[PDB]
């Protein structure tokens, strides 16, 4: 009934999914404001990716 | 006295019948709270408006 699809909406926006997504690798976060070397981290994680 | 009879019958009923019946549509929004647009967005059949 159109009255559960109203609710389930309301219900949505406080518990949504994930429909569209676009991502980056986690290496990019290894940087070195953080971490000594990470040069060498970054490098490693892009093959072990 | 002699007599001779040679009697036939064919018949043949052939019918058919076919129904194609198709359904479609497509409720669109943008704007409003998502569940006014859950619940306005659901096709009721009975009033597409």
């Amino acid at each position: 009934t159109a009255d559960l699809m109203q609710e389930w909406g309301d219900a949505v926006q406080y518990n949504p999914a994930i429909i569209k997504v676009k991502v980056e690798p986690l290496y990019e976060l290894v940087t070195a404001t953080d971490f000594a070397y990470s040069s060498t981290v970054r490098q490693n994680m892009k093959q072990a990716l | 006295s002699s007599h001779g009879c040679k009697e036939l019958e064919n018949a043949l009923k052939a019918a058919s019948g076919t129904q194609n019946n198709v359904l479609r549509g497509e409720p669109f929004i943008r704007g409003g709270g998502a569940g006014f647009i859950s619940g306005l967005s659901y096709l009721e059949l009975d009033n597409p408006a």
